[PDB]
């Protein structure tokens, strides 16, 4: 699967503190994966079927800054560590996976696409182990099948003595 | 405060 990724920053920190306080986003949203930030931590979101989905341990119950004001969380499932907002116009939704393939590809905030082997509903193993510091801030990022459809979003790193060896994720069916 | 879209990840292939 020749899946690649490229990260584009659309905002600085000053513009982030300001847009955070107001709740009003002037910018035009594009893409399927969004890079999110509260002023103090940064993580990912994936738009699937109308909703911008991310992790609770990242977003909390916070509103998302939108074109015409703060967008309230329509969906919150603390049991699953999942939140969603209705996607702002411009944010294209990804197509949920069909092939039921077990060969997955995790997209990180650093625009890398990591091969992952599915082990259960919520579990896949990293074919190559990764440093913990390398994966931090990538929760909410999608796991894609070889054709390129969403099977879930990254939730937690499964570690073996300080090094990530597997990923735990929220399946698409859960959303 | 709100959560803010500060960037995006463009996918390909
Ligand atoms: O607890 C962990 N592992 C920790 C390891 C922490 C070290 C940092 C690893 C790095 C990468 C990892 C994706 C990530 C992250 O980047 N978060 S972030 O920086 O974007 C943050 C938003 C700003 N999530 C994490 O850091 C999670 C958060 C915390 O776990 C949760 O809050 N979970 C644990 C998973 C889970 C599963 C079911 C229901 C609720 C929950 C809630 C520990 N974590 C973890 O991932 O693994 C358990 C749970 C699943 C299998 C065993
Ligand atoms: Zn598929």
């Amino acid at each position: 699967a020749p899946i690649t990724a490229y990260s584009q920053q659309t905002r600085g920190l000053l513009g982030c503190i300001i847009t955070s306080l107001t709740g009003r986003d002037k910018n035009q949203v594009d893409g399927e994966v969004q890079v999110l930030s509260t002023a103090t931590q940064s993580f990912l979101a994936t738009c699937v079927n109308g909703v911008c989905w991310t992790v609770y341990h990242g977003a909390g119950s916070k509103t998302l800054a939108g074109p015409k004001g703060p967008i309230t969380q329509m969906y919150t499932n603390v049991d699953q560590d999942l939140v969603g907002w209705p996607a702002p116009p411009g944010a294209r939704s990804m197509t949920p996976c069909t092939c039921g393939s077990s060969d997955l590809y995790l997209v990180t905030r650093h625009a890398d696409v990591i091969p992952v082997r599915r082990r259960g509903d919520s579990r896949g193993s990293l074919l190559s182990p990764r440093p913990v510091s390398y994966l931090k801030g990538s929760s909410g990022g999608p796991l894609l099948c070889p054709s390129g459809h969403v099977v879930g979003i990254f939730r937690a790193a499964v570690c073996t003595r300080g090094v990530a060896k597997a990923v735990d994720f929220i399946p698409v069916e859960s959303m | 405060g709100s959560v803010v879209i500060v960037g995006r990840i463009i996918l390909s292939g």
